[PDB]
């Protein structure tokens, strides 16, 4: 149990917080609450996250378009999730990178520029863990499938590198 | 929309003012620092006051877009180049991985010529550049501004890990003439910057010709472009 927080370098008054949970029993209810907005924040599938940098890049771009009023989706919480996908199909991105009712691991990401974190955590029927546990949750075969990563890309860099390059340029084709 | 756009450009200016300026060309300033915990370079295509502002915004956007697209193309094709972290189209800033501890091919060649006093030991370097640029052209990627300063050697230096940079003038073309011009530009930059290293460029051309699947029409166009100038 321990959060990870990072300031956004381009938006220095903004702090991004990551919370990781395992053995979650109520992913369906959590999904409904985030949809209704009662739970403030992005509920993300941790099995396809290879490094917090992936989250922070998605968050930076989301806040950027939030402040410009040019988000592709309707809320900052969905925009963060959408930015993780390599594709521009919104419903697919939210299905693949958001949580579904059967999931037992969940990552919560929120941004402040103040939320009662204890109450947020109490809503999860599960056990919070350090983000140092993320690599044990990540499923590399699912990551390579969603991002369509090739051996060619892995020969000149990391999987994270290829993921980020895809995330960051999908908006200019 | 104007207020929010102005605020974003001011945010960008503030962020750049915290970075180290490391390079400046005709059209771009390159700054270095950290971006969300990773070593990063941010390239700002900056306007010149004496040109028409509408044209400058278009030009800055176009070169930012083309470089981002080229870098994605390189990575998916297995051509070593910086990965893109973030593209800010409000400010024409491109956020990129830093190639840490690297040296330009230009500096490496010049240091060699200074110490060894002969280019014989640079044929391996030339052969590597030939393989890299053959792969780039075979993906129909024209760099547009080839010099020995737009190629980096990533540590450890003696492994000859070439990284291509600065694709703002790049474009996609299958035309051998465009590839011949790309090589002709490299040749003139190379011979003028590195006098009396002709055996190095000869070894580059030999390796490019072997490595590229379609070099024959390209090298014929190189001869034609040389003659015309
Ligand atoms: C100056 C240098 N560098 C990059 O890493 C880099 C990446 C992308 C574009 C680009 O123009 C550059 C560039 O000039 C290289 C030497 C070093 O150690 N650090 C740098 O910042």
């Amino acid at each position: 149990h321990m959060q990870l927080t990072h300031q956004l370098d381009l938006f220095p008054e903004c702090r991004v917080t990551l919370l990781l949970f395992k053995d979650v029993k109520n992913a369906g209810d959590l999904r409904r609450k985030a949809m209704e907005g009662t739970i403030d924040g992005s509920l993300i599938n941790p099995t396809v996250i290879v490094d917090p940098f992936q989250i922070l890049v998605a968050a930076n771009k989301a806040v950027h378009l939030y402040k410009l009023g040019k988000m592709k989706t309707r809320t900052l919480s969905t925009e963060i999730i959408f930015n993780l996908s390599p594709n521009n199909n919104i419903s697919e991105a939210l299905k693949k990178f958001g949580i579904s009712a059967n999931d037992t691991s969940i990552l919560i990401v929120y941004i402040e520029e103040q939320i009662n974190q204890e109450y947020l955590i109490s809503q999860v029927e599960g056990h919070q863990v350090s983000l140092k546990n993320l690599p044990e949750i990540m499923n590399i075969t699912e990551v390579k499938k969603i991002y369509k990563l090739s051996s060619q890309e892995e020969s000149i860099g990391t999987l994270l590198d290829a993921i980020i390059c895809r995330m960051s340029t999908k908006d200019v084709l | 929309e104007a207020e929010a756009l102005a605020a974003a450009r001011e945010r960008s200016s503030r962020f750049l003012s915290g970075l180290e300026l490391v390079k400046q060309g005709a059209e771009a300033r390159v700054f270095r620092g950290r971006f969300q915990g990773r070593a990063a370079v941010i390239k700002h295509r900056f306007p010149k006051g004496y040109r028409h502002p509408a044209l400058e915004a278009r030009l800055g956007r176009r070169r930012t877009v083309q470089e981002a697209r080229a870098l994605l193309r390189c990575r998916r094709a297995g051509i070593s180049a910086p990965v893109v972290f973030f593209v800010d189209y409000a400010s024409n800033c491109l956020y990129m991985e830093e190639i840490e501890g690297s040296v330009t091919v230009r500096d490496y060649i010049q240091s060699t010529m200074e110490t060894e006093k002969t280019p014989q030991g640079l044929s391996n370097l030339a052969k590597t550049i030939g393989q890299v640029l053959a792969r780039m052209h075979d993906e129909d990627l024209i760099h547009g501004d080839l010099t020995t300063s737009n190629m980096l050697l990533k540590p450890p230096l003696e492994q000859l890990n070439i990284v291509l940079i600065d694709f703002g003038l790049s474009f996609i073309s299958a035309l051998p003439e465009d590839k011949g011009v790309d090589l002709y530009v490299l040749e003139k930059a190379f011979l003028s910057t590195h006098p009396n290293t002709e055996t190095v460029f000869e070894a580059f051309l030999k390796s490019y010709s072997t490595s590229s699947k379609k070099a024959r029409p390209v090298l014929k166009k190189l001869d034609e472009v040389r003659l015309r100038g």
